[PDB]
């Protein structure tokens, strides 16, 4: 949902209080990507114990 | 661009074609030209900090009351018949009187 | 969180730019509970299995 | 109603346009070079003809 992927394009392109903004977005997806991953490996560990 | 004698319509808005030179925008800030002056996708100051691949200008004019219009997914009579901007835009916008 | 829950509703009402992140609001909310169920979804799984 | 420690205010004249740009995370000659407002800011800005 942000404009770029990249942080490091969004800290040269937009100023600190968008760039925040920018780079909340990307957390917060990014941290639900990790948290689903994280979810899923502990179920497979659960498994595989 | 910025000080053409006369720029085109919005009716028929100037398709302007920069590349193969150096962008520097350190002018407006190192003197008072432009009353008003605001960037979406970018930072005002790091326009000259980033390099970009393809730049590209539009010149038009319009109403005093129609420039709070022009911006990515606005609506209105000048926004929606004439010249739109993408809702996913990323640029800057330059007004002055 | 929106305004609506009711994606043809939002497209209606709201210019895009305001549409647009209302549906960015929505979509956030429907993938959580997406992930919830799968979640449980797994949990079930690893119990029955 | 919230009562606050210690209120600190900064009485300053501008160029009538130059008021808009006076806010946290607002860009300007004045905002960006001469007088800027935390991004985190926490206050109110007032202004009069």
């Amino acid at each position: 949902g942000a404009i770029s992927s990249v942080l490091n394009d969004i800290l040269s392109r937009l100023d600190p209080p968008e760039a925040e903004v920018q780079i909340d977005r990307l957390i917060t997806g990014r941290l639900q990507s990790l948290q689903t991953y994280v979810t899923q490996q502990l179920i497979r560990a659960a498994e595989i114990r | 661009v910025f000080n053409a004698t006369r720029f085109a319509s919005v009716y028929a808005w100037n398709r302007k074609r920069i590349s193969n030179c150096v962008a520097d925008y350190s002018v407006l800030y190192n003197s008072a030209s432009f009353s008003t002056f605001k960037c979406y996708g970018v930072s005002p100051t790091k326009l000259n900090d980033l390099c970009f691949t393809n730049v590209y200008a539009d010149s038009f004019v319009i109403r005093g009351d129609e420039v709070r219009q022009i911006a990515p997914g606005q609506t209105g009579k000048i926004a929606d018949y004439n010249y739109k901007l993408p809702d996913d835009f990323t640029g800057c916008v330059i007004a002055w009187n």
